[PDB]
Parts: structure tokens; C-alpha cells; sequence
RNA sequence: GAUCGAUGUGGUGACG
């Protein structure tokens, strides 16, 4: 049979660091050194992300 | 009130036999289609069997029954009695479709497996359908006169 | 006597039931759809297990209402206790959680497997949880105790889908890719009875009242019976891929497939051949029926699921005396009893009743032509009042049921509307329309008329 | 049976969805006569005969409905108020209309 | 202005296309009455049981107009079975044939249709039997018509998954070189059929459907065709249309003997040897009774009536009589009616409430 | 006078119907007497008349 | 385009009475004749 | 074209 997975990226790089992919998105991009988990969910809410997925989907 | 008549009584549930049903009586090409053919007919789907059915190019028919495996004949002959009740646009393809088929690729072939009554109801429904000729010939008659005196 | 209704002329269930649902309604979720399981109390909630995300939804409710997450890699398998209070569930670590409906983290962890597993269930009493897994094993543990009660390794290949029996205790049944479907049952330590499957066994189901086993495989499901061991009833084709998922419905008589080809077949199960289809949008991975046939759930490849919802008395001294019912006529009886026949006619030709029920306007054109009056009822019309008879001639007239009656109608018209005919363009176009479709319906009858010569030879050549 | 201490049952009759109006005795006491709101027939129960007619149909009367009426205390008619003030007579034995009167105005009420 | 009495014997209508029946249940005579009803009419008592409606649909008794007519009846195993024929032929062309059967419901005490077929034959339906035997396991039906066929119709299990029923299907076609059908009979046990295509007579065997046998003398027509009963039983009689009556022998193949004798009506007592023939002689009807085996008659009456007698019946007799004599034996099994041109039948004969207290009347 | 005579409520035919019930009664049956309706339609009698002409070719 | 002058001549029938018989003769073999063609149709696809 | 004995030419009930 013939049924093909979604992918998941176990890791991501952003703005030259390493984020795991196994986080929740906003508590994943606060791995960033100026990035705080106020500033993260702001950004998020800006750029319309669903909270509930991690940084992998 | 005082009559002396009894009523019997008719409902929705009894039998009703017209003529017309069974209890009355008794190398690379695209020059073929079999492939999609097979597998509309062992899934019943409309849109595929629509697809694969609704042609008119002759030779086409001749050889998509050709290359057509010999044991999923009959649901095509299923599909055609189904299919050839109904308005005379979508008839007319199908009578040609089935004329290609007992013509040349089961003329011999079909006196084998000795499924005649599977044939009969088709042979019946049709024989029902060409009852009213002599009538259509009397209208259109008139009508061609009626016509003659539009113009 | 009584005036007699005229009679409707008539010209030759699972359906009515399969269809009384409603619109379906798309979920979106991420990762396929593996399984959706119901729960058996009156809150039917059911679960959706997905990528490692458990989601627990409610009647209607697009968003879940509880979600169970604690999974690095795609949980499997979320299947209902008895009582809807526990759920087992499994995944790629090897590990079988018993969860709680109301909490977060597992109540109980079995250890045992060494891989992945994908199938676990609940035995007939609600105390011992039957797993199989990737390491070619299926263990029996129990839950209070919190320990593995006995291992059983007779499969060659991933064991993926397992079934229990609510009937008898102990007796449970296994389905692998190596192409067997080996039944573990009673008190003992080797498999009873066998089953052999021409394909990898993707899903396998006992049916509760004589012990009939369906196994689904590629395209094949194959039906076995208890009473001789090792019986192929019957085994049934009608997809054109995978068979993926089997369901039961809550009557004995409906049983259910879904497959890869994005449909999925009603059976019923003593004629044992088809009674209904149904179609969706992307390949079904998973089915679910609630209490009754109130909800169908189907889950797909994709993210998204489809949801598809459904003064005063006698007392016992008194002597009884039964009053008529009044009969209520239909207007075109109520109009031929007084003899209107020109009213009837008019409103049997409502659009209305002539694009519903043309049956209805042929039979009262029949009783027309039986008392004798049709053309009394045609005559003495304008253009806009024959055009419209011209329009339901045209659009009625080639089909083999209304034939006869039609054709003596077109006859009285043409007959009593010829001198008339030079007058309305519009009228002259509904002639030519009709003409036409009669040389169409001849040259029909005439390639038939040869059809019907060579079946003849092929009859008699038998 | 009229007894001051217990009245014991006769007999009773149920109809089935006629709620009485006005029931009463003839003026010779062998039939009784009967009548429901919004109904036309009026019952006429014959307890000599113990045969219950239905009178649902009274050639050349107009009225739709049958509720209000009085007999005579000779007992040789029958009056039926109707609408528009009119007043209809009857005959008792056969029910068959005998003549009409009509009054100015709604009738109210009405005696022999 | 509503009816309170009837009072009416036997229903006078213009033509009776039916013969005269018996109904096993009821021991009435069944005929033709109202159009499109058969009247139910008790014998003993000069009173009309009822009329039973087959058609239900309005009668308009407006000049010129062709109105559908009941013109074939019969009564199948005892009373259980009713099987209807009704035809309009408006032109000579096209014709309207419609047959119906009707089971006979113990619980309801009415009868209930079971299965209509429309236009079972292209052309007029002249005759209708059933298998009277109770020794064939399936109950059959015979309907031969002008077109030059007979069908036989059995009934089979129509019983599927969502409800159990029975119903009528056609079992056998049957012809004989484009000649029309116009009588048909059963054999006293539903072995052999015997069926008249115009002048010849063909002998069929009803457990396989073969053409077993052929008779035909270069006499006439057949009118009327019978079998005869008990010890008689191996005998076929044969009425044609040029004034004669012949005797086979089914065991011989061959015919016993002939006489020139014009009948109009041959009824076969059901309980006895007997064949009475009435025979339409210029003065008059006249009546022959004989028994097959030998070729004279025992009893011979004449002038019984002035009119023509167009149908007779043997209605068996409940208390056997006793007549010693041969001339007067056939008397003792049944009696026999006949119905003349004017529609007159004619036979043949040898000879407190409670109330008054409570209401008080008694004073 | 105009709604006791012909408004709402009376029963009122029109002439050429009126006019029109001897034609279904004659040994041989004719139309209504008037048969052409003027205001029933104009633009749908300009396009019959263009499919008239096309169909003559 | 005649078939209106073609009522309005007195004693058409007569003269048109050959054509007739014709028209009747041929009519009431078509049935007949394209079962026949039917038929000649199976056979010489068979034989070619 | 109308007419001084002229007569509308003529269709089928009933129980919220």
C-alpha cells in the first residue's frame, strides 16, 4: 500500500540558530537570544500562526 | 346506507407484470481503453464508466472490446441494458457500442458459455420498446405536412 | 354508490435509510487519520488518533475537546473501555498507556515491547488489555497488577491489527502482514485455530452472534465461520484498491468497508451482496458508527475528517361508536366530478406537477380519452395556452412509458390546430422541435429493430 | 335510574369525536337527540328500536353547522337556530324541512 | 333522500361474457351483474347475495362511448383463487387486455389483489381454466387467446429479504402452426391438457409441456370441448360447429363414434357419468342426456324451452336423490340450470328489547 | 361601481374565452377565436423567429 | 412545395393510385426486411 | 340578417 506521511522537520534554522523541532512553536522560538516568550507570541499573533502545532508541521 | 356492493381490496403492494420485464414471459497506442474499463467495472462509478463509455468512434469500440479481458464481459453488457433505457441522444451511441459488440468480437465467441438469460431480458426490453413504430410513422407524416404548411 | 378516484397508472428501504443524513461537515487536523473510535455512553464522543496528538471530540464540536499529547512519535491505536472511562492507546516507542478520559498523563506504562506497537484492546472483562507489536509478539497484561500475564510469538511479520470478543473472555484474535490471521484464545499457550489471508491483513472484526470472522485484505474480504474451523463462507470483491477499515453497524444485518478508493460499501449480511455505496473526497483511512447510525465518521489520508449527522378518551363501560373520516379529493378528481374537464387539464399541466409527476398528467389525459372528451378539453386554446402542452409533448413524449397516450394526444392537436398554424412563429418552432425528436425516436427504433434480427440468430445458433 | 341513594348505571354511550352540545329527550321520551359544537350531524338515538341514526344530511338546509335547538312540547317539531337570524322548522318524525324564518339581527335564543 | 332497501333478484345486464360459476365457498351462483361487478346470487332463495367490484373506476352511461368490460371469470383451488380477464377495444387495431388474480384473505373474509398483469396476450382472451386435482403440488392457470397462443402461469415464492410474498409467473408458451386458441380443458387429474386450435384438437401433457396427440376429423370447428368424469374418464367429447358430436378414446387414439347433434351448450355433471347437451332445433331448445361410453341417449326431453338457452350449469346437490330408473337416474347427483337468451333461469323439477320496560311502556 | 361590477370577488371571464366555448363544442373543433396574444412576449418572438431561419439552413 | 395545390385539385386519388398501391406495398415489409438486414449484416461481417 | 304562443339548451349529494 501506498500512503505517504507528512514531513516533520526535527530541526530548524533560524537567524543562525538551532531550533528543535519537537517544541511548541512559541516556546521554540524563544531559543533565539533576543527573543523572549512576550515578544515571541507577539510575533506569532502577527504573522497568524496556530499555537496548538509544533515547530515541525 | 343500504348497497349491496362489495369493494375488494387494491393496495401498492401487489405485483404488477408489463411486457417490458422479465416475469411476463418464459507497441505503444492510445487505440484502446481497457485498463480504465476494468476497474470502472469492478467499482461501480458513473464518472469513469461515463468516461469510458460515451465515445463514437467505431474502431475504438473494436478494439477496446478486443483487448478487453474475457471474464468482465457480462458487466458491460449489464451497463449497456441499463444504459439503453432513456432519451435517444445517449441510445443511439450505446445500440452502436453493443452492435460492435456482438458483431465481430463475441459472435462466435458468445454461442460458448451458454448464458443465454442473461441476453433474453435485453432481447426483451427492446423487443417492448419498438412496439409504437407505425404510430411514429403517422405522426410524422402529419407533421410533415403541418410543416409543408408552415412554410 | 360513491364517486371513484381516477386511477394512477404505475409503470415498473436501504436506500431511504442510508440517505437521510445531512450535509457532512470537514475537520481540519494535521497527520493522517489512523483510527476514530466511539465511546459507548450517552456522551458519544469519539477519538481521533493522529500524528502523536489524541483528540478526544463531541457531538458537532470542530474544535477538540480534550487532547492527549505527551507522544514524541505517532501514537497508535486509541480504542474505548466498556464504561467510555479508560482508553488504551500505543506508540512508536513500545510502550501500552492506559489513559484516564479526564486527565494528562498515563495511569499505567507496560514496557514489555522492544518496538513499535499498533494494536491494542480491551477483554471482556474490563481488567486486562491485549496488545500486539512490531517485534512479531502480542502480549496479555493486566491492569490492576500492573504486570505482563503471558507473551505469545507465532507471526513472522508486523502484527497490525487485533480484535477482542465481548462474548467469551480470554478469546481474542490477530492479524499480521505475513499474510495470516492466527486466533489466541481459552486457557493454553498455542494459537487454536488459523486463518490463511491472501494478502497483508490490514484490518480484521468478529461479528457477536455465531462467530463469523471478516478479514479485509487488498481488495479481498473473506468471511470465516466458527462452527467448521477454518471456513470460507464467502469471500467478496467490490473495491478497486486497499480495503483499509471494517465496521459493524449497531444492527446485525449492515456491515460496513472503506478502502483506499474513497468509498466505502454497505453489505447486508444475509443476502451477503451490496445494498449501498457511499463516496468521499480522499482515501479512508478509518470508520466509525455511533449509537445507532446517528454519526458516521470517516477519516482520511489528509488532515481533514467528515463528519455525516442524521382530548378526551373512552372509558371502559361506554359503548364505542365509530364516526366516518372525512376523504379528502385531489383537485383533479374534485374537478372531474363536477366535469371540468378543461380545469383538470389545466391543472395537470402545472409545471409544477408535470416536472414532478408526470405519471399524474398521463393518467388524467388517459381518463380524458377514456370518457371521450380529450379533444373538447384541447380545443379552443390561444398560442400561449398550446405551447405549453407543446413543451411537455416535447420533453415527454420519447419515453416508451407515456407513448401511446402522448401520440393520440399530438394527434388530436395537430388535427384541431392546423388551420391555425400560420400565425405564431412560436408555435411553429414547437412543431419543428417535436418533429424532429420523432425522426430521432424512428431512426432509434429502426437500429433496434436490426439489433433485435442478429440476437435472434445468436439465440438460435445456441 | 333515579334513586336518592345511588343512582345505578343504565347504560352510557361514547362517540368518538363528538363533544355534546346539547342533548335531549323527545316530548314522547322514546328517542334521544343529540348535537356537538362545530358539527353538522346531528344524532338521533332510538332506544325502542336501539338504532342510532346519524342525520348528517337535511335536504334544502343551507346550515353548516348544527349546534343550538329546541323541540316542541308536543313533540311534533324540531327547531334549529341557524345564522343571518334565520330560524329553520323540521318535522320530527322524518327530519325533513318544512319551512324557514328569518329575524333582523342575530338570533339569541328561542322556545316553543 | 338516501337508500334504505333493495330489492332485487337477479341483475339483468345486456350481455353475460362470463358463464355461469359456482363459488366453492359460498354455493352461489356467480355471473355478470352491474358493469364491472360480478353479482354473488343465492339459488335456493330468490335473492341477490351481492355484487363484488373488479374494475373501480366511474361509469358514464353516455351514448357511443366504449366502456371496459369484464368478459372472462373462474374459480381456482375451492374458492382460495379469482382470476379476472377485462378488455376496451376501442379500434379494432390496438385493444386494452388486463388480468388479475385475487387470494381470497380468511382473517379479512374478502378478497385482496395479488398480481395484475397488463396486456398478458397481444389479441382477445377466449379462454380461462384452472387445475382443479388438489394432487398437483403447484396450482396453474391456463389464459389461450386469438393470437395463436396459451400460456400457462404458476405460482411461485416471491419472498426476498425485506418482505415474504407469493406471486404469479408464467411458466410455458404454447402453439400449434399460427392457429388461434379457443378452447381449453383439464384432464379429472391435470395430467393431460386439451386444447382446440380452430378445427383440430391437441393433446398435451401437462407435467412436461410435449404435444403428446392429434385429433382431427375433417368435420368443423370446435365450439365446446370436455372431458369426461369418473368412469367415463377416459373419454374426450367434441362439439363442432357443423352439427357434431364425437367421442375419443384417449387409450385408443381413435374416436368411439359420431351423431349429428347442433349443441350450444355441453356441461359435464362434475358427480356423475352424465353429459347433458342442449340442442337448438327450430322449434325449440332441446335437451340429450347420455354417458359417453355408450351411443344412445338415456333420456330425452324436448321443447323445454322456446328461447335460445346461450348457458347451463350442474350445481351438485347437497342430499342425494333417489330415481332407480336409468331414465331418471341422472337426476340424482346434481341438479341442472340453464339461463335463456331473455336471462330467465330455469330448472328442472320432479315435483322484547329491555326499553319497552325501562322506559316505562307497560305503564 | 367599478369594484361592485369587475373588482376583486366576482366572477368574470374574458371576451375571447367567453367567445371561445362555442369552438369546443362544433362538430369540427377549432381554436380560440382570437389566437395570436399581441403582449405576451416580444423579444421571445424575434428569437423564434431566428431559430426558424437557422433551421431551414 | 405543391402539396397545398395538390388539395385544392379535384379527383386527386385516381390518378395517384399506382403510387398508393406502391407506398402500401412497401410499408408493410420494412419491419421484416431491416431484421433481414440485421441479419445479412452479422453474416458478412462474419464471412469478411 | 331577426320574426306574430316565443321558455337561459342540457353534468352527478353528504359527516373539521
Amino acid at each position: 500500500s501506498l500512503v505517504i506521511p507528512e514531513k516533520f522537520q526535527h530541526i530548524l534554522r533560524v537567524l543562525n540558530t538551532n531550533i528543535d523541532g519537537r517544541r511548541k512553536i512559541a516556546f521554540a522560538i524563544t531559543a533565539i537570544k533576543g527573543v523572549g516568550r512576550r515578544y515571541a507570541h507577539v510575533v506569532l499573533r502577527k504573522a497568524d500562526i496556530d499555537l496548538t502545532k509544533r515547530a515541525g508541521e | 346506507a343500504i348497497t349491496k356492493v362489495r369493494t375488494p381490496v387494491m393496495n401498492s403492494e401487489a405485483k404488477v407484470l408489463v411486457p417490458g420485464i422479465p416475469g411476463h414471459h418464459a507497441d505503444l497506442q492510445t487505440n484502446s481503453f481497457p485498463v480504465l474499463l476494468t476497474q470502472g467495472l469492478e467499482s461501480n462509478d458513473f464518472e469513469m464508466l461515463n468516461k469510458v463509455l460515451q465515445t463514437r468512434n467505431v474502431n475504438l469500440i473494436k478494439k477496446t472490446v478486443l483487448r478487453m479481458p474475457l471474464h468482465t464481459i457480462i458487466p458491460l453488457l449489464q451497463e449497456l441494458t441499463k444504459r439503453l433505457q432513456g432519451h435517444p441522444n445517449s441510445a443511439v451511441l450505446m445500440v452502436q457500442w453493443l452492435k460492435c459488440v456482438l458483431t465481430v468480437h463475441a459472435s462466435y465467441l458468445s454461442t460458448l458459455p451458454d448464458l443465454v438469460p442473461q441476453l433474453g431480458t435485453l432481447y426483451q426490453l427492446m423487443e417492448s420498446r419498438v412496439k409504437t413504430f407505425q404510430k411514429l410513422s403517422h405522426l410524422h407524416g402529419k407533421l410533415i405536412l403541418l410543416i409543408t404548411q408552415v412554410t | 354508490a360513491g364517486y371513484k378516484p381516477v386511477a394512477i397508472q404505475t409503470y415498473p428501504q436501504d436506500t431511504l435509510y442510508w440517505n437521510n443524513y445531512k450535509t457532512p461537515v470537514q475537520i481540519k487536523e494535521f497527520g493522517a487519520v489512523s483510527k476514530v473510535d466511539f465511546s459507548p455512553q450517552p456522551p458519544y464522543n469519539y477519538a481521533v488518533t493522529a500524528s502523536s496528538r489524541i483528540h478526544i471530540y463531541g457531538r458537532y464540536s470542530q474544535e477538540p475537546i480534550k487532547t492527549f499529547s505527551r507522544f514524541k512519535d505517532t501514537a497508535y491505536c486509541a480504542t474505548f473501555r466498556q464504561d467510555g472511562r479508560l482508553l488504551v492507546a500505543g506508540s512508536e516507542d513500545g510502550g501500552v498507556q492506559l489513559f484516564d478520559i479526564s486527565g494528562r498523563a498515563p495511569l499505567r506504562q507496560f514496557e514489555g515491547h522492544t518496538k513499535a506497537v499498533h494494536t491494542v484492546d480491551f477483554t471482556a472483562d474490563k481488567y486486562h488489555v491485549v496488545s500486539g507489536a512490531d517485534d512479531y509478539t502480542v502480549k496479555l497484561w493486566d491492569i490492576p497488577n500492573s504486570k505482563e500475564i503471558l507473551t505469545f510469538k507465532e507471526h513472522s511479520d508486523y502484527v497490525r491489527c487485533g480484535c477482542a470478543s465481548k462474548l467469551n473472555p480470554d478469546l481474542f484474535i490477530t492479524g499480521s502482514y505475513d499474510h495470516t490471521v492466527k486466533m489466541f484464545d481459552a486457557r493454553t499457550s498455542e494459537s487454536v485455530l488459523s486463518v490463511e489471508h491472501g494478502q497483508p491483513v490490514e484490518s480484521v472484526l468478529l461479528f457477536p452472534s455465531g462467530g463469523l470472522l471478516v478479514s479485509a485484505g487488498g481488495r479481498y474480504v473473506k468471511v470465516w465461520d466458527m462452527l467448521k474451523g477454518g471456513q470460507l463462507l464467502v469471500s467478496l470483491k467490490n473495491h478497486h484498491k486497499t480495503v483499509t477499515c471494517l465496521c459493524l453497524s449497531s444492527s446485525g444485518q449492515r456491515l460496513l468497508s472503506g478502502s483506499l478508493d474513497r468509498k466505502v460499501k454497505v453489505y447486508s449480511t444475509t443476502s451477503y451482496k451490496v445494498v449501498h455505496s457511499f463516496d468521499y473526497a480522499a482515501s479512508i483511512l478509518s470508520l466509525a458508527l455511533a449509537h445507532e447510525d446517528e454519526t458516521i465518521v470517516v477519516g482520511m489520508t489528509n488532515g481533514i475528517l467528515s463528519v455525516k449527522h442524521r382530548n378526551y378518551m373512552k372509558q371502559r363501560d361506554d359503548i364505542l361508536i365509530n364516526r366516518p373520516a372525512k376523504k379528502h379529493l385531489e383537485l383533479y378528481d374534485r374537478d372531474l366530478k363536477h366535469f371540468r374537464i378543461s380545469k383538470a387539464l389545466d391543472r395537470v399541466l402545472d409545471p409544477t406537477c408535470t416536472i414532478k409527476t408526470p405519471e399524474i398528467t398521463v393518467s388524467i389525459i388517459k381518463e380524458l380519452n377514456r370518457r371521450g372528451v380529450l379533444a373538447n378539453a384541447l380545443a379552443g386554446r390561444d398560442e400561449k395556452e398550446i405551447s405549453h402542452v407543446l413543451n411537455f409533448l416535447i420533453r415527454n413524449l420519447s419515453q416508451p412509458r407515456f407513448a401511446p397516450v402522448l401520440i393520440n394526444a399530438a394527434e388530436i392537436i395537430i388535427d384541431i390546430y392546423l388551420p391555425v398554424i400560420g400565425q405564431s412563429p412560436v408555435v411553429d418552432k414547437k412543431f419543428l422541435l417535436l418533429q424532429g425528436l420523432v425522426e430521432k425516436e424512428i431512426d432509434y427504433q429502426r437500429e433496434l429493430l436490426e439489433t433485435l434480427g442478429m440476437m435472434d440468430m445468436l439465440f438460435a445458433t445456441m | 335510574q333515579v334513586d336518592g341513594k345511588t343512582n345505578p348505571k343504565i347504560q352510557s354511550i361514547y362517540l368518538e369525536r363528538f363533544p355534546i352540545f346539547k342533548a335531549c329527550f323527545s316530548a314522547n321520551g322514546e328517542e334521544v337527540l343529540a348535537t356537538s359544537t362545530h358539527s353538522k350531524v346531528l344524532y338521533v338515538y332510538d332506544m325502542l328500536a336501539g338504532k342510532l341514526i346519524p342525520v348528517h344530511q337535511v335536504r334544502g338546509l343551507k346550515e353548516k353547522i348544527v349546534r343550538s335547538f329546541e323541540v316542541s312540547p308536543d313533540g311534533s317539531f324540531l327547531l334549529i337556530n341557524g345564522i343571518a337570524g334565520y330560524l329553520h322548522l323540521l318535522a320530527m318524525k322524518t327530519k325533513e324541512l318544512i319551512g324557514s324564518m328569518k329575524i333582523n339581527g342575530r338570533v339569541a335564543a328561542s322556545t316553543f | 333522500l338516501e337508500a334504505s332497501a333493495v330489492i332485487q333478484g337477479l341483475v339483468k345486464d345486456r350481455s353475460i361474457f362470463t358463464g355461469l360459476m359456482i363459488d366453492p365457498r359460498t354455493k352461489a351462483l356467480v355471473l355478470n351483474g352491474k358493469p364491472g361487478h360480478l353479482q354473488f346470487y343465492s339459488l335456493q332463495s330468490d335473492k341477490q347475495l351481492y355484487n363484488l367490484d373488479i374494475i373501480q373506476q366511474e361509469y358514464i352511461n353516455d351514448y357511443g362511448l366504449i366502456q371496459i368490460e369484464l368478459t372472462k371469470a373462474a374459480f381456482g383451488c375451492f374458492g382460495n383463487w379469482l382470476a379476472t380477464v377485462e378488455q376496451r377495444q376501442e379500434k379494432e387495431t390496438e385493444l386494452e387486455l388486463q388480468m388479475k388474480l385475487w387470494m381470497y384473505n380468511k382473517k379479512t373474509q374478502g378478497f385482496i389483489l395479488n398480481t395484475k398483469i397488463n396486456m398478458p396476450h397481444e389479441d382477445c382472451i377466449t379462454a380461462l381454466c384452472f387445475c382443479n386435482a388438489e394432487k398437483s403440488e403447484q396450482p396453474t392457470l391456463v389464459t389461450a387467446s386469438k393470437d395463436g397462443y396459451f400460456k400457462v402461469w404458476i405460482l411461485t415464492d416471491d419472498s426476498d429479504i425485506y418482505k415474504k410474498a407469493v406471486g404469479w409467473t408464467c411458466d410455458f408458451v404454447g402453439s400449434y402452426h399460427k392457429y388461434q386458441a379457443t378452447n381449453c380443458c383439464f384432464s379429472e387429474d391435470g395430467s393431460l391438457l386439451a386444447v382446440s386450435f380452430e378445427e383440430i384438437v391437441t393433446i398435451w401433457d401437462s407435467v412436461t409441456w410435449e404435444l403428446k396427440c392429434t385429433f382431427c376429423q375433417r368435420a368443423g370447428k370446435i365450439r365446446h370441448l370436455c372431458f369426461g368424469r369418473l368412469t367415463c374418464s377416459k373419454y374426450l367429447l367434441g362439439a363442432t360447429e357443423n352439427g357434431i358430436l364425437c367421442c375419443w378414446n384417449l387409450l385408443s387414439c381413435a374416436l368411439e363414434w359420431n351423431a349429428k347433434l347442433n349443441v350450444r351448450v355441453m356441461e359435464p355433471d362434475p358427480n356423475s357419468e352424465n353429459i347433458a347437451a342442449i340442442s337448438q332445433s327450430s322449434v325449440g331448445s332441446d335437451l340429450f342426456v347420455f354417458k359417453p361410453s355408450e351411443p344412445r341417449p338415456l333420456y330425452i326431453q324436448k321443447g323445454i324451452s322456446r328461447e335460445k338457452v346461450q348457458w347451463g350449469v350442474f350445481v351438485p346437490r347437497d342430499v342425494p336423490e333417489s330415481f332407480t330408473s336409468e331414465a331418471y337416474q341422472w337426476l340424482n347427483r346434481s341438479q341442472f340450470y340453464f339461463l335463456t337468451k331473455s336471462q330467465s333461469l330455469l330448472t328442472f323439477s320432479t315435483k322484547t328489547t329491555p326499553f319497552y320496560f325501562i322506559l316505562g311502556k307497560h305503564r | 361601481i367599478h369594484n361592485s361590477l369587475y373588482g376583486p370577488g366576482t366572477n368574470r371571464t374574458t371576451v375571447n374565452k367567453f367567445l371561445s366555448l362555442a369552438n369546443k363544442r362544433l362538430p369540427v373543433k377549432r381554436a380560440a377565436v382570437q389566437f395570436l396574444n399581441n403582449a405576451w412576449g416580444i423579444q421571445k418572438k424575434q428569437n423564434a423567429k431566428r431559430f426558424k431561419r437557422r433551421w431551414m439552413v
